[PDB]
């Protein structure tokens, strides 16, 4: 959802570790 | 018996995205980034709120000279780019030539706004007939007409006195002045229109030193006429002055154009028409609404655009080689 | 794979490790489960992000076409203009496509080598206190609670702590 | 005592092929692929069965105007490319200028076949002498001559009536029309050849509106002559018509060229001559017969060619670093 | 070598292995001989073929010169035309030569890493059932008929089959 | 207890040099090589011992025509490059036009030395006044003057006989000849200066066939004058001859230029002046003294220069990733 | 690091090894000190020198701008000329900057792999006659005078010479 | 000769495994 | 100083092994 395990500004891991 | 274990491994997922490499094509990856914009809205829109100048069936020459069929563009507001069709139908209604036409359109691609001013009023021709120069090649509402911004001057009482008219550009801006010369079919028509047999048109500024002389020849009839009208132009600087001297065949200036706004613009060749939209990037095939660094729509764009490439596909691999 | 880890001695990927590019799967008798290594995955995301920005930034000085017009007796310079513009477009299309190909290859090898380095890191940590199963797994010569699991995941595993219980079972297996 | 063994190793062979890398040159490999074609046959050959047009010692102008020394090219068949030497010796036998010559050769590089037609027969000049316009600068078989495709018209009985001749292109194809004007040395020769002192040549089509006037001047003698002949051309479209009016100095059209085949062609600058061969790729130095993706022969080619590069060597490594 | 296999810990190549880029040489007491690994060599031939086709395909949009002619008073645009054409030719020559250099380097390293991966594959297969001689060879701690030779060549070697005969000889060598 | 040890490791040092990679910026390395030259001396210097030609406030036209304010360049020695300001103040003192000016400057960028010779002495005008053609637009020491290398010829005793003067280039080198025509304000001044009402200037060589005719027009006064002077030039080859015929408005040649040294040169646009230095590489902003393969100073250079790039930084990593 | 040696299992660099890019630090009871490996460092200097010369040589056919002048009614071809020159300048700036980026990355990885290959070379030399400490160091299972130190530095280390004293201490440590 | 151990359309292994 | 451990024409190891 509204938080991620990673700093991913461009979304190179699209969805991995976001909840 | 089997001790505890720990294994090192890597991510897999449902991804079907494919990337290419030098040694292998169509490699499925867990994560990719498409960087190529392939879509447009198929419409000609405003550029950052400013509406373009759509010339429809009129060319640049018909616009600036005032082809009667171009009355929609008698006094156009500030534009963001110009749109002209590949082969406009309303060009030179009276057939002829436009001297240094392409250089003038190049000048145009850096101007955003003209301001038309009357520099020689059609009224002020007391010794010549300033309202007889009409033709069926330039019709307007079923009656013969002519370019609105220039005056085809005719003899008055079998007389054509030597015109000597000067205009001093008193404005602050550069001034695009246009004028022209008539080439008739024979000496008969020459005397019938201008009385004097051997005529001329001298034009002079601080840098211009021109003397035109009518060329008579029998030619093919285009739009009914074998005569030709050849048009010339110049940019009169502030405080400079233009001088006209003529004893016939003079297509006198009436309205000129004050260059009041300059900036980045373009003459875009497109068959589309206004689509009542807004964009930050326009192509002759449609507007682009994208964050991607590349596109493959058209090489000729205006605005804040992606960089054009000819490829049909451009995908970066970000993740791993994805396991089936 | 240039480094033989991804689709190499580690044959497949883990659909179950959903919050990391690389990581571990442990199986002691407290239980078994997946845990992502976030330092390595974040380092890799840093690298890949900088690579994407590098490509895009290097491409912002690329050629921009300009409309130009010529008349019937200027066919030589109109042809010259067309070939100039098409040549620059072909050049920059070559640049983009080729850079994408090369950097795609190098990105895949980058992930491969990241996996390989993770594996080597924990192998060098554990040494002879574990048997190397040859598929990316280590069979512990002692018993590893869920916390020496995190000790091998965070790089703070004490070899001399279980040295001689591992040597216990090593001497046992040798007879 | 020594147990069984298995060793992992790699291929070696007799190969001496060398490749280069960023960090090391002249690295021997077991397998390479040369991708650079460095050889040609040194001959000018047909392109896919179609023979080129070798102009030998005649230039393009001498060919189309009909320089008497160019009779080999009076009616050339369909060609694949044109070959012209760097400095042909048979150009303008009567010295002068060829207006818009380079644009005409550009037009040529897209035409594969002309069809010469007689549009104004040299017979039909009843009021002028159509067979006196000869010169020693243009000799043919030891007697003075002139360009075969244009007529140098002379006064007849101290008279030069005003020619008014029109030709309407009734064919389906574009028509390359050529004509010319004479510049004599003095008013003496002017009256001697044309009687009228101040002369002109008006030319008119749907887009052409030309009026030439002879320029008299004392000049250096080139090939014996101080007079000059200046030639002009145009492309007359189907159903359009060309009109000539003149009272002297007119180099009238006789034959014009019907553009009956268009396609990709080129004017190749080469000193070679026909070599009675066939090829799929031609360069001004020889034909190429290759499957390789690159060559370093010449940048200007025609046909199905490799891509040109300036390198002297281009070898891909396919195999391993080869052990001595 | 980037991967230390070719001309590294394996010092030379085999003129006797004539039908493969990589492979094995076995020496049990049934005999000794060369055998090429065709899966790896065919994978490498696939990669190299696709690389060659990639280079050649990327080069088919390259600039093509055109003859253009100018008169004595058009020297500026003739010079412009010449420099345009020569610039595009220099650009594409740079592209070709540099791509060839870079991909040659990467091809040599590709072969190096293929050898290294083959070696690692059979080393991970055999584990402590063999001593690692350090030159690309393994000395078997048991006896390997010509068919466990093919079992290590096809990736189906059973470690627990000879586990304790290898442990036999390992305990023997240790005393 | 702990046995002997040996460890494998790598170099570290005090280095702060940083390099960039695709995946990481500002990476400190133990050893780098800067390959970008960013410094220049801010001076215009000799090129390999040869001093340039600094035109200061005079343009190329004012130099070759002999604008009185350009006497510093009456007979310049051999140069290495030419320097001209963006907008020189000493150009055409008498206002007008320089025909084919840019092509002439292109010719210039391959010539290293002129040799001025008197081909038509101002003395030899016995039937015309060769010392009255002066103007206040071209002043020299408080008294009216004119271009030093051309003669403004005036009528003598209300007569302007028809000049017919020829010069045969007997030298071994090409010869740059310049001449001109006058455009007055009205027929009054026309007769006042040249008596004859309709005048002309014929010029002829082996390839030149020119006939100029004065264009009269009222124009704006530039530097006091509404008349214009239009200048023409040509390259007369060895053994060829130029012929002038005129009955007025002739700006006759006096001095011409023998092209005695050719080679690589350039017209550099720079506001700097001579700096009494020497260099092997010059830019319009300063000389470069460098061994580096690249520079970012200016795209337009001359000499043995580094290759220009637009980057602000270009550093190669040679050593290792340096440990803190 | 692509090869996990520099700033990997070897965590830092040696300020004390001042006359070599790679090398050794020995510590027997004769003493301890640094010694550079000059064969590998000179091979690397060869590679880096050839790389620098390669870049510079490939860049000497790059575009050279030329001053050209046009009058008020030649704005189309003046604009064409300006965009031609600026396009070639942008192209060659892209080439230079991108080649520098890519070759910088490959140079760093080249040094990494050189370190890794040195480490692997002496590890394969010593085999079970030494314990692999996991940080770039080997703890000798026998005693190594300052001359078997040079024997492992010059690649002429005799494993069967100290085979069974190393096996002595290996059997000792195992109990 | 007329058969090969490998699919080698471009001949990148020229002669290896052809009999 | 006036001698080096290495052949380093371009100085890619600047100062390393020169005495
Ligand atoms: C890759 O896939 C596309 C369709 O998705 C196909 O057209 C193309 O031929 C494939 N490439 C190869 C090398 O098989
Ligand atoms: C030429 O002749 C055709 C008849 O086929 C006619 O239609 C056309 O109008 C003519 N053109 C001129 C210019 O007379
Ligand atoms: C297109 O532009 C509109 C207007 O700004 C915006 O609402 C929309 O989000 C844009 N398209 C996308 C895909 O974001
Ligand atoms: C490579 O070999 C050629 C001759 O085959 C030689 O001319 C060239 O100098 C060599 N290159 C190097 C770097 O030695
Ligand atoms: C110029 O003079 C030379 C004599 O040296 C002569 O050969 C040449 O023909 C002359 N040229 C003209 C045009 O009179
Ligand atoms: C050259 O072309 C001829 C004719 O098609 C052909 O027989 C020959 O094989 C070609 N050359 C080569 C090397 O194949
Ligand atoms: C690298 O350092 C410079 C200053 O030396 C700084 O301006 C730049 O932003 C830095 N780059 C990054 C990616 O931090
Ligand atoms: C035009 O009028 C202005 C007055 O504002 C004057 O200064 C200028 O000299 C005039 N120009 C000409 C050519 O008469
Ligand atoms: C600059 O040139 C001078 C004169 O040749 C020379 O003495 C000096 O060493 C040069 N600059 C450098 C940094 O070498």
């Amino acid at each position: 959802x509204p938080v991620s395990l990673y700093e991913d500004p461009l979304g190179v891991a699209g969805g991995m570790g976001v909840y | 018996d089997p001790g505890d274990q720990i294994c090192i491994g890597y991510h897999a997922n449902n991804s079907t995205e494919q990337v290419d490499t030098i040694m292998e094509k169509n490699v499925t990856v867990t994560h990719a980034q498409d960087i190529l914009e392939k879509k447009h809205n198929g419409k000609l829109c405003d550029l950052d709120g400013v509406k373009p100048l759509i010339l429809r069936d009129c060319s640049v020459a018909g616009w600036l000279l005032g082809n009667p069929m171009c009355d929609e563009f008698i006094n156009v507001p500030e534009w963001s780019y110009i749109v002209e069709k590949a082969n406009p139908v309303n060009d030179l209604c009276y057939p002829g030539d436009f001297n240094d036409y392409e250089e003038l359109k190049h000048l145009l691609s850096r101007i955003n706004h003209f301001e038309k001013i009357q520099i020689i009023p059609k009224s002020s021709w007391s010794s010549h007939e300033a309202s007889l120069g009409v033709s069926s090649a330039c019709p307007y509402q079923g009656k013969s007409s002519f370019f609105r911004n220039v005056v085809w001057l005719i003899k008055k009482n079998s007389t054509y006195p030597t015109i000597k008219r000067s205009y001093n550009n008193t404005n602050q801006e550069d001034l695009l002045v246009l004028w022209g010369i008539h080439h008739p079919n024979d000496a008969a028509e020459q005397t019938k229109l201008y009385q004097n047999p051997t005529t001329y048109i001298s034009v002079g500024t601080s840098t211009l030193n021109q003397r035109l002389v009518p060329r008579i020849a029998t030619r093919s009839k285009v739009n009914g006429q074998s005569g030709r009208m050849e048009f010339f132009w110049t940019i009169l600087k502030p405080n400079d002055a233009i001088n006209f001297e003529s004893n016939g065949n003079f297509i006198a200036p009436e309205y000129a154009y004050k260059i009041v706004k300059k900036g980045d613009s373009t003459i875009m060749k497109s068959e589309l028409e206004y689509g009542n939209c807004n964009t930050k990037c326009q192509t002759p095939m449609g507007a682009i609404n994208s964050s991607m660094p590349f596109h493959n729509i058209h090489p000729l764009t205006i605005g804040e655009c992606p960089k054009y490439v000819k490829s049909n596909r451009l995908v970066l691999a970000t993740g791993l080689r994805n396991s089936p | 794979g240039l480094f033989g880890a991804i689709a190499g001695f580690i044959e497949g990927g883990w659909q179950g490790m959903v919050d990391g590019w690389y990581g571990y799967h442990h199986s002691n008798e407290q239980g078994s489960g997946y845990a992502a290594d976030k330092e390595s995955t974040q380092k890799a995301i840093d690298g890949v992000t900088n690579k994407v920005n590098s490509i895009i930034d290097k491409m912002n000085t690329q050629f921009e076409a300009v409309g130009r017009e010529f008349n019937n007796l200027e066919r030589r310079i109109e042809n010259l203009n067309k070939k100039m513009e098409d040549g620059f477009l072909d050049v920059w299309t070559y640049n983009a496509e080729l850079l994408v190909l090369m950097e795609n290859e190098r990105t895949l090898d980058f992930h491969d080598s990241n996996v390989k380095n993770l594996y080597d890191k924990v192998r060098l940590q554990l040494r002879d206190n574990a048997k190397e199963l040859g598929n990316g797994c280590f069979e512990f010569y002692h018993k590893c609670d869920n916390e020496c699991m995190e000790s091998v995941r965070n790089g703070t595993y004490d070899y001399p702590q279980y040295s001689e219980e591992a040597r216990l079972k090593r001497e046992e297996i040798s007879s």
